[PDB]
């Protein structure tokens, strides 16, 4: 019965085209198993200066293995990567690390952009018991009251790491729809290997996007989907003003070494508990402390540092696309317009405008690292006007 | 407010010098410092295992109700308190039998020993809660009547009074319904006990925010698996329009920044007779001239031997190899000049920045004459003297020496100035009476 | 004609189903997936046939089994009314009559809020056509039945109502223009174009609720979920008789005699004028609204009650006939309580020894029961209700007994002693309940989403031109996960071999297979137990032994009560306790009447666990005569329907949570009897692609990851699922 039936599952799998060329097409189906969803982007409108809120379910669902030795191990490790790749892409923003554990919510790291503080917090978050049940109501309470004091010229989005369990919290979180719909705060959850309808209704009543974790690769995808600053609901803001351009200071300008250290509890700046020698300078406090391209606590305006953060999204929107042809128009001497090679896996990648020939390793290098076709350069800037 | 300033010694160390150096008052301490964390920092003691507890603890109240004869009194909620935080009239019943069981510890066992098993009829207090819960379900009966839709108690009743039947459908039990009379009595109470535990959500759903709509059936219920509602609708040309005008502005004004414009056109103007092309002719001639000159590389054999131009090339190397006379030992008084200002004046200065940021803030809206409050226009006046006086003796304590003082006071006078800037700018918009 | 969008290629699968069953006058049997609008499928072509008149005539009667879903039928067809209305241009006249008679009745705040239906309608009719028919004129006793008086004035008038209403419409219109549901409905039956009401109301042989005029020209009637027709029809003619009833009847025997004694000629000469008219020319005098208040026809397929005024000429003489009956009937009861005896026509024969004149006064009694009270028009109906029981009974014993069955059940069923004996008269031929239906109708279509063996329409013992198997495709990824369990570790014993109380070692792992179902599956689950004491047996070990210790911690639990009052409570909770931050799995009984009228949605309720073979197991010896008669019909049926009776209730209960076609459903099968029986009982569209593809003896611990694999994939973005646009043949 089953001793045969356990091995009727092997009968077909093991066997293939016999005689010659065996265990060959089994490898071909594995390549045919590949090539999942690429981009499907092309959007406009919103996404600028997010104010994210990490919300972590700490529950007994973590004790199931399912991808890793812990579901936090699946979670927490790639959050650091998600932190770094965020600060890579979006430095104009800041993130609220808030942890739910034992039916409450602990705002673990404040809404800020200092990566080491966030990452070591995750390195502190390693040895978490995740005792108790999830409570989103305490999480939204922090999320309200913090972002309540943020301007309406702020992007208001929440990223919830939920372990798909029972949403164990009172006090009419169904009525928190109209609370937060009016409060123009977006809330995005993704479910860990299952679905919560109420939370699924929550996000579809939000405009925040809900998903379910499939796999570790798939876990990365939706992170990567939420790296990009999304086009949230209309009528948020237009502008955001008193973007402080700073100065770097060399502390060697006119008076050479007239100050042994530029942090002595009286100097304009010197914000954090450490010694400094003068590296930076804000306009409004005239605040000189450790360099930070974010904001301050006395002038209270945004320490904008343009080549970093006014450059990041500044080309992250205006992209175009390529096309693929299997044909052989042999442009070059059977070459690439970029790296100049050939393999011909029938993916001859042609630009939409300048129409230049590329490979996967030239398409990926654009579509992950270069983000534009340089074949448009020499082709845009010469007749540009 | 006082437990806040005692349990936190760092903020107390901040709160000390406003009394020690007499910077501000306590009335001024709780007027412009906290003001936001009254919801944020006070969000700990109110929630505490999600208050307005309805569906969080109720999952765990029955399994964690007993460890042992005395496994109780953990912390605050430990294992007894949120039981009280759901039943109200039953909480009045608890209060009624604490002297009946004398010791409260005795009550913790007795009041819950017999109610846990099957049935509690030994004391008036146990019987009080027992009878009340039947009335509670009788009270819970009346509320379910008021909804009365999607409830086939209505739909079943239409088919049984009509033939005068479904009393036999009740009275048709097999399997030895003759001589036990034990669990027939028991299980219906446990049915009743967990329906109490089921309506314990209902007994705590009112605690949430009173949670009432009671369902007038909303007669549409349009099965919409189709239709393509497609809730979000972006892309009605919003950043398409920005791209058409900002790159147009990045076209007509391509980098009008510091070096980005002024050196740019100045050397384009230096190209001169470039539409005349007479320079471009000589260019294209010099393109044609040294065309051949590179490739021969006999001219470019010896484009190296100029040791005349090695010495000067060695020179600014050696010149930049030794800068000198710039106070190598720049510190070594900094340790004394750290511990003396970073004993008070790190926190003292922070007393200002908790306030002076708001001092920038009220003036950050004041000429609109909207945020013009008496609470704020004299808060302009209040801390003005409360800070710019209390720094003067920390200023005057360090002018004990002269060059030990005059280096650091080049950097503190901003605090005097950003004060006086604000004060100076205050009358740039002259306020009326 | 409402295709209106992608209709999951089914209306075309049912397009020719109409055109074969209707144009050729086909009787017709439809399979339907539970995941299909029961009317969006059907009425969209039916209402299309209402517009597409053939030779001339298109009636519509419709029935179903629950009055909320009755209105749910009405609910979206109002947009279907509006749908082509804008499309075809103008709007034509229409009427759909929800006629739930005994349910919604009186606006009057005095009559209304007394809980039951029948007794309070007796107060209503006693007021209208017994107090204000006897005491015609008056001021105080007349009271204020204005709505009936408004109907009497409106009878002369000819209004034209709008579209199809509900039972809350005539209620608010009771203070406005409506003259109450009972008569505005009588006037609207006069020109009704669509009737929806209960499957029960048509199938009342006790009071023969003749809905239309008997017009079998083209009588066009539609049937959904027509599963337990026997459990309708046999129970529709089932007659219970309490000893407590008889003694109360024994008490109002001489009570009514005192009314006879106090009335000398006042009501008596009222009889004398018209009892002579009973002899001269036979005509009912209680034919207003008292024809539906009294037993209209206990035994409908008869010729006529020609020689009325039976062997009984006077009233106390007729009263003595019941003294000859009841006092002998307890003599036919009290000694018989020692032995269960199944002798239906032998009883009336031995009765003929005891009853002096028989077989006419047996059949001509219940009207002369009523009519000799009609010259009184005094007795309140709930008082008189246990009496109308009795003259119904021997009337039924008079006419149809040789095909039917008498059963006497004195012993232990909720009486541990013999403290309430009972007998029953059942019929057996639901055919003969539905033969008059079929003769009164044209050719009318059953649709049952559970009916997998077509061989059970000859359990209805009838003929069928059209009886096929509806096959729908699923480009919705995978419709559902049917999961036969058969654990090997905890060793499946899920049929009650060692019965629900013979061993709890069986029961040691129903919690284990549930809690893990609870742990994985979110979003509310409604499971099906067998009976109430089974349910009471189900949770019996669950409290005292450690069971709920994680079960209440994961979701919560909704006990359904033997009493329907407390049963409706958790319901109020379950629709709420799912839609908040709680899964809250409901716990219920299959054969109990918690299993109809719901239509669970993807919102709440999306999984069902089988528990045991869903067969009867309870009522003794109601089987054997029912058994042997189908053994007198088909002779190998012991094995046969005693499978399907479980099966016809199984997916009746189980196959409910999936609607539309994307709504999900985890209908797992914890069962020991699966080998042929579950396979025969599951739909031929549903055994084929889904049931046991390679998953039969699926131990729960292994079957854990199945639903995990199921849902996680199936909760991915649904870009497109079987999108139909234009007509591209495909030819199924
Ligand atoms: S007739 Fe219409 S109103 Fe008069 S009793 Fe019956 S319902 Fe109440
Ligand atoms: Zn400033
Ligand atoms: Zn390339
Ligand atoms: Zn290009």
């Amino acid at each position: 019965r089953w001793e045969g039936g356990y091995e009727r599952t092997w009968e077909i799998l093991k066997e293939d085209e016999s005689g010659s060329l065996k265990a060959t097409i089994e490898d071909i189906l594995f390549k045919a198993k590949r090539k999942r969803v690429f981009e499907h982007h092309g959007q406009v409108r919103l996404g600028m200066m997010r104010h994210l809120y990490v919300v972590v379910d700490g529950s007994r669902t973590m004790e199931d293995q399912d991808l890793k030795p812990n579901r936090l191990t699946c979670t927490l490790k790639l959050l650091e990567y998600f932190v770094e790749e965020y600060f890579d892409q979006n430095p104009i923003s800041q993130i609220g690390i808030i942890v739910t554990k034992s039916k409450r919510a602990e705002k673990l790291t404040e809404l800020s952009g200092n990566p080491r503080k966030h990452i070591t917090s995750l390195k502190k978050a390693v040895d978490m018991t995740c005792h108790g049940e999830p409570s989103l109501y305490n999480s939204l309470s922090i999320a309200m009251q913090t972002l309540k004091h943020m301007p309406g010229h702020t992007s208001r989005e929440v990223l919830i790491i939920f372990s798909s369990l029972t949403t164990c919290d009172p006090s009419n979180i169904y009525d928190l729809i109209k609370t937060l719909k009016a409060a123009k705060i977006r809330v995005s959850v993704i479910g860990l290997s299952a679905e919560v309808r109420v939370c699924t209704v929550l996000a579809r009543e939000t405009g925040g996007t809900y998903h379910v974790i499939l796999d570790e690769s798939h876990y990365k995808e939706l992170l990567t989907h939420h790296v990009s600053p999304p086009p949230a609901s209309s009528s948020s803001e237009c502008s955001l003003i008193r973007m402080g351009f700073p100065q770097h200071t060399i502390a060697s300008l006119s008076d050479q070494d007239a100050k042994p250290s530029f942090s002595m509890a009286h100097l304009d700046g010197n914000t954090e508990p450490g010694l400094t020698l003068g590296g930076y300078f804000c306009p409004q406090c005239r605040a000189k402390y450790c360099e930070l391209p974010v904001e301050c606590k006395i002038c209270g305006l945004t320490l904008v540092s343009a080549p970093h953060l006014a450059r990041s999204y500044h080309h992250l929107f205006p992209l175009d696309a390529f096309q693929e042809i299997p044909l052989e128009e042999y442009n070059g001497e059977r070459f690439c317009y970029g790296c100049q090679g050939e393999l011909k896996d029938q993916h001859v990648y042609v630009c939409a405008v300048c129409q230049n020939v590329f490979c996967v390793d030239c398409d990926v290098f654009v579509h992950d690292s270069l983000h534009c076709c340089p074949g448009c350069i020499h082709k845009i800037p010469a007749p540009s006007g | 407010k006082n437990r806040m300033l005692q349990e936190d010694p760092v903020l107390f160390q901040l709160y000390k010098d406003l009394v020690v150096s007499q910077v501000i008052s306590a009335e001024e301490f709780w007027a412009n410092r906290l003001n936001v964390n009254a919801t944020d920092s006070s969000s700990t003691s109110n929630h505490k295992q999600d208050v307005g507890i309805s569906a969080a603890f109720l999952a765990d109240v029955r399994p964690q109700t007993d460890g042992c004869n005395g496994l109780r009194y953990n912390l605050t909620s430990d294992i007894i308190e949120s039981i009280f935080r759901t039943y109200p009239a039953v909480k009045m019943k608890y209060a009624e039998n604490v002297p009946h069981n004398m010791t409260e510890k005795e009550f913790w066992t007795r009041f819950f020993q017999s109610h846990y098993f099957h049935r509690d009829r030994l004391n008036t207090g146990s019987k009080d809660l027992f009878a009340e819960c039947a009335k509670i379900d009788e009270k819970g009966l009346k509320t379910m009547v008021s909804l009365g839709v999607k409830n086939p108690l209505l739909d079943l009743t239409a088919l049984e009074d009509k033939p005068l039947d479904e009393g036999y459908g009740i009275s048709s039990v097999p399997s030895a319904s003759n001589s036990k009379s034990i669990k027939e009595n028991s299980n219906a109470a446990i049915i009743k006990r967990f329906n109490h535990h089921s309506a314990m959500v209902l007994a705590a759903g009112l605690r949430k925010q009173e949670a009432q709509n009671e369902q007038t059936s909303e007669p549409s219920n349009m099965d919409g698996n189709s239709g393509d509602a497609d809730c979000f609708q972006p892309a009605v040309k919003r950043a398409k329009l920005q791209e058409s005008i900002e790159y147009e502005d990045l076209g007509k004004n391509n980098s009008v920044k510091t070096i980005a414009l002024n050196l740019k056109k100045s050397d384009r103007y230096y190209h001169g007779p470039t539409p005349i092309q007479s320079l471009q002719y000589a260019t294209s001639q010099d393109i044609i001239n040294s065309f051949q000159s590179i490739r021969q590389e006999m001219e470019a054999y010896t484009p190296k031997l100029t040791q005349v131009l090695s010495s000067s090339a060695a020179s600014s190397t050696i010149t930049a190899l030794s800068p000198g006379g710039a106070l190598m030992q720049g510190g070594t008084q900094q340790a004394i000049n750290q511990m003396v200002p970073n004993d008070i004046q790190s926190e003292l200065k922070h007393l200002y920045v908790a306030v002076g940021e708001l001092l920038r803030h009220f003036w950050s809206c004041f000429p609109v004459n909207t945020p013009f409050l008496e609470e704020k226009v004299v808060k302009m006046k209040s801390n003005l003297e409360r800070f710019q006086v209390t720094k003067l003796c920390p200023f005057q304590e360090k002018i004990r020496r002269q060059y030990l003082s005059t280096n650091l006071v080049s950097h503190i006078e901003e605090m005097l100035q950003t004060a006086y800037n604000k004060l100076h700018t205050w009358q740039s918009r002259r306020l009326m009476k | 004609y409402f295709p209106y969008d992608y209709i999951y290629p089914e209306q075309f699968s049912y397009m020719r189903e109409l055109k074969r069953t209707l144009d050729a006058k086909g009787h017709g049997v439809l399979e339907m997936p539970s995941g299909t609008g029961k009317t969006v499928s059907l009425l969209a072509l039916i209402m299309a046939y209402q517009r597409a008149y053939p030779l001339e005539v298109t009636k519509l009667i419709y029935c179903s089994r629950t009055v909320p879903e009755i209105e749910k039928v009405i609910e979206e067809l109002r947009k279907l009314l509006n749908f082509y209305e804008k499309q075809e241009g103008e709007k034509l006249p229409f009427l759909g009559l929800a006629l739930s008679s005994r349910k919604n009745l009186c606006i009057h705040p005095e009559v209304t809020p007394l809980r039951f239906g029948k007794d309070v309608d007796g107060k209503c009719h006693s007021l209208t056509a017994s107090y204000v028919r006897a005491q015609y004129q008056h001021d105080t006793s007349l009271p204020h039945c204005r709505f009936y008086e408004e109907f009497d004035a409106h009878g002369r008038e000819v209004p034209l109502p709008a579209g199809i209403y509900n039972l809350d419409d005539l209620k608010a219109l009771g203070r406005r223009q409506g003259w109450c549901p009972y008569f505005l409905a009588r006037y609207s039956i006069l020109h009704a174009n669509v009737v929806v009401y209960s499957y029960h109301y048509l199938l009342d042989p006790k009071i023969a609720d003749l809905v239309s005029k008997e017009l079998a020209r083209k009588a066009v009637v539609v049937f959904d979920e027509a599963h337990n027709i026997d459990n309708v029809c046999i129970d529709s003619m089932s007659v219970n008789l309490t000893r407590r009833t008889l003694d109360r009847c024994q008490g109002n025997l001489e009570t009514l005699q005192k009314t006879v004694l106090r009335i000398k000629e006042t009501d008596e000469q009222r009889l004398r004028d018209e009892y002579r008219r009973l002899v001269e020319g036979l005509r009912e005098a209680s034919a207003a609204r008292e024809t539906d208040a009294h037993l209209a026809n206990p035994v409908l397929p008869d010729e006529v009650l020609q020689e009325a005024v039976p062997g009984s000429i006077r009233t106390a003489e007729h009263f003595l006939g019941f003294l000859r009956r009841l006092l002998e009937y307890v003599k036919w009861r009290l000694r018989v309580q020692h032995v269960v005896q199944e002798s239906p026509p032998a009883f009336l024969s031995g009765l003929a020894q005891r009853v002096c004149i028989q077989r006419k006064p047996l059949r001509f009694c219940a009207e002369r029961l009523r009519s000799l009270l009609h010259t009184l028009e005094i007795t309140d109906l709930a008082d008189f209700s246990p009496l109308t029981l009795l003259a119904n009974f021997a009337t039924l014993v008079s006419t149809y007994a040789k095909g039917f069955t008498i059963i006497i059940e004195p012993f232990d069923d909720r009486t541990p002693t013999i403290a309430n004996p009972i007998l029953h008269f059942s019929c057996m031929d639901a055919s003969l309940a539905i033969k008059p239906v079929f003769e009164r109708f044209q050719s009318v279509i059953i649709t049952s989403g559970t009916l997998s063996p077509l061989d059970i329409y000859p359990k209805i013992l009838d003929f069928h031109p059209v009886t096929m198997a509806t096959f729908t495709m699923t480009l919705a990824r995978v419709c559902l996960c049917p999961m036969i369990i058969g654990r090997g570790n905890d060793q499946v014993a899920i049929s009650s071999k060692f019965e629900t109380r013979e061993d709890i070692a069986v029961i040691r792992n129903y919690g284990n297979l549930l809690l893990e179902m609870s742990a994985v599956v979110p979003d509310g689950i409604v499971a099906f137990f067998t009976s109430y004491q089974y349910m009471e047996s189900t949770v019996a070990s669950w409290y005292e032994q450690g069971i709920l210790e994680n079960i209440q911690r994961n979701k919560l639990l909704f006990i359904e009560t033997q009493d329907g009052a407390e049963t409706s409570v958790a319901l109020e909770k379950y629709q709420e306790a799912c839609e908040n931050g709680r899964g809250a799995i409901l716990l219920s009984v299959a054969r109990g009447k918690v299993s109809e009228g719901i239509d669970f949605v993807h919102h709440y309720g999306r999984a069902v666990i089988m528990f045991g073979v869903p067969y009867v197991y309870t009522q003794s010896r109601i089987l054997k005569a029912r058994l042997e008669y189908l053994r007198d019909q088909f002779q190998i049926r012991e094995n046969d329907f005693l499978t399907f009776d479980a099966m016809r209730h199984a997916a009746q209960c189980v196959g409910r949570a999936i609607r539309g076609k994307t709504d999900y459903g985890l209908m797992v099968f914890a069962d020991k009897r699966f080998a042929r029986g579950d396979k025969r009982g599951k739909l031929p569209r549903w055994i084929q692609e889904h049931l046991t593809d390679a998953n039969l003896n699926l131990t729960v611990d292994e079957g854990v990851q199945v639903a995990k694999y199921f849902l996680r994939q199936m909760a991915q973005p649904f870009h497109r699922e079987d999108q139909l646009g234009l007509s591209l043949l495909s030819l199924e």
